[PDB]
């Protein structure tokens, strides 16, 4: 009776988003303790990238319209919140969009640099209807954690930003939903051992080999205040 | 849209005068976020006209209870439209269905 | 007809499922009714009453 | 905590807390481990948890 | 009052007959100015914005 | 990845077997995670020793009432379950009791091995009424993990016991009732953070604050292959 320690044994990709990670082996109690202390951290705080500020030329606020587009500009701001990017080198980038001609404006038409990579290129942003009409915007992407609304950012700034720089609400977390299952492990003599199958579902801006390592680094950091300091 | 309705959502949205309904039927020629230009069909025309109806939607205005009023188009460019359809859903409408 | 429609999309006939807790991770004793209700908002906001 | 109309209390518990106290004090028949003997109430929370 | 008359002789502050009664946003309200309309009477010279 | 860490411990210590710990501040939602990851380990994963099997001469069942004793044969087992025992080196120690005459049997009246310690020796075991009505019992102490009742043992152990061997419920984990709350605490600009209040009562063999460290190192050693 000493212990047995788990290990990251298997990772498979159902789709570009859906993944299923197993851990093996566990004892009796720890199969249902780690499986609930890894859902409560992977949903709350995981670092991702999100769109923060959109600046379309010719337009002052978000409650007007532009010529030759189907949606209002507020619908374009609602479309640009669901954009799954991945910034590797820097910590804040600015992307440009330019389009002219009849047809939709997909997310693949953004002139990206070498580091950022729009992972879902079939996204839909706008709809152009006239030949002479065009669109042009600059899009700021930051790195964050959790959910930061627009009122907090407009309250926690002091420099005068120019009229036209619209603000978007930022939801940073990549993980959409996550479940876990505990099945009887396949060990030949220690029969009552358990395994833990964490079933992750996200968008394409995270790696399931890295998310569990971040979510266990956080848990081994927060328990460091319990192991020595009383 | 409401998942569980009573089928009366269709009559209340049209007759309330809050959507933009087509008087004559035809093919949609140009869709903006402000205007909608519809080309009339041949047999539904009058013999001294040019056969284009222009609907001008009303964007963000003020109601009496200080809420929004905003008409978005719901048709796409180049698709047929019959008589009495719903071309622009208003504040609480959704493809011609009332949706509060 | 509701039970004949729930069996089309592979759902429980009783309409109640076995929910797990969020905080503690245990599951409740009884099954719990879960579905969809059309929720409205109302004009009696709290910013105009305070 | 006493009404001036009559000596009955006025901080009588309402619907949800009284449903919890009614559900906590009941008895089934098989009930997953009846008939066992216990030392105190502090080893009855450790068995339930 | 005489002590304020002393203060405005110690320093040279002399506020004119002007007096501020401008229009301010009521408290606990954020927003965005999306429309400005200006009406003026006949025979009155308009501003630059009007 | 900043992740605010608490520095306020403030151990209010009500008794020598019953402490009360507080931690503040934590991130919004980190209260219940640590407060439940420690509850599910202390209750059913802490190792330790307890009495598990006893044998008395003169009885052979859970209901054959012995003679000359004040209490019945069932109230002896509840007194024997609450016996704060620790060992040093071995795993299975057999203990033997001897007391004669008229008087209450107290848990200090037992010949001990050199490695076996008993924490609270003023514990009452029985009560003897008659003179020259003695008592003797063979007490078996084991080493296990958590809580195991008498149902799952005799349900699966198809092997026949030596007749007279009563099965006592075991309490291997050396902590008694643990409960916890989460209250809201604030920093000078943020307000959605939270404090955690860990209350712990226990028997002997373990300092009530040291059990928290002994469970935290078990949980921290479990995540070695992930960082």
């Amino acid at each position: 009776t000493e212990f047995l320690k788990p290990r990251l044994v298997d990772i498979e990709q159902v789709s570009s988003t859906h993944a299923k990670v197993t851990l093996e082996p566990l004892e009796r109690g720890f199969g249902h303790t780690l499986g609930n202390a890894l859902r409560r951290i992977l949903l709350s705080s995981m670092p991702g990238c999100a769109v923060t500020e959109v600046e379309i030329d010719g337009v002052l606020h978000e409650y007007s319209t532009k010529e030759g587009v189907q949606e209002d500009i507020l619908e374009i701001l609602l479309n640009l919140k669901g954009l799954a990017v991945r910034v590797q080198g820097k910590d804040e980038v600015i992307l440009t969009l330019n389009k002219s001609g009849i047809g939709p404006v997909t997310a693949a038409d953004i002139t990206h640099d070498g580091d950022v990579e729009i992972v879902k290129p079939q996204h839909v942003i706008c709809h152009l209807t006239d030949e002479n009409a065009s669109i042009s915007m600059r899009i700021k992407v930051q790195r964050g954690r959790g959910y930061v609304p627009a009122s907090t950012r407009i309250h926690s700034e002091e420099d005068e930003r120019p009229i036209g720089r619209l603000l978007v609400d930022a939801c940073y977390s990549p993980v959409e939903r996550i479940a876990y299952n505990v099945e009887a492990a396949r060990v030949e003599q220690r029969t009552d051992l358990d395994k833990l199958v964490i079933e992750m579902e996200t968008n394409g801006t995270i790696d399931p080999e890295e998310a569990i390592r971040r979510a266990a680094t956080i848990l081994a950091e927060q328990l460091e205040a319990f192991v020595d300091l009383r | 849209k409401p998942l569980v309705g009573t089928g009366m959502e269709r009559a209340v949205a049209v007759d309330s005068g809050v959507t933009a309904v087509a008087k004559r039927g035809g093919v949609v020629q140009y869709v903006d976020a402000s205007r909608i230009v519809i080309k009339v069909n041949e047999d539904e025309m009058y013999p001294g006209e040019a056969g284009i109806d222009i609907y001008n939607l009303t964007k963000y205005t003020r109601s009496n209870q200080n809420t929004c009023i905003n008409q978005m188009p719901c048709v796409s460019l180049g698709e047929p439209v019959e008589r009495g359809d719903v071309l622009a859903d208003g504040p609480s409408t959704d493809l011609g269905e009332l949706a509060l | 007809e509701i039970k004949e429609l729930l069996k089309l999309g592979d759902l429980p006939t009783s309409g109640q499922i076995r929910l797990y807790d969020g905080r503690t991770g245990e599951q409740f004793e009884r099954p719990v009714t879960v579905g969809y209700m059309y929720m409205l908002k109302l004009n009696h906001l709290v910013d105009d009453k305070m | 905590i006493l009404s001036p109309a009559n000596g009955e209390p006025i901080i009588v518990p309402s619907q949800d807390v009284v449903l919890g106290l009614y559900y906590m004090t009941r008895d089934c028949v098989n009930a997953k481990g009846e008939g066992m003997v216990l030392t105190g109430p502090k080893e009855a929370e450790r068995l339930y948890r | 009052t005489p002590e304020e008359k002393l203060l405005r002789a110690i320093f040279g502050e002399k506020a004119s007959d002007v007096k501020d009664s401008s229009l301010r946003v009521p408290n606990g309200v954020s927003g965005t100015v999306i429309d400005v309309q200006v009406f003026t009477r006949d025979g009155v010279e308009k501003d630059k914005r009007a």
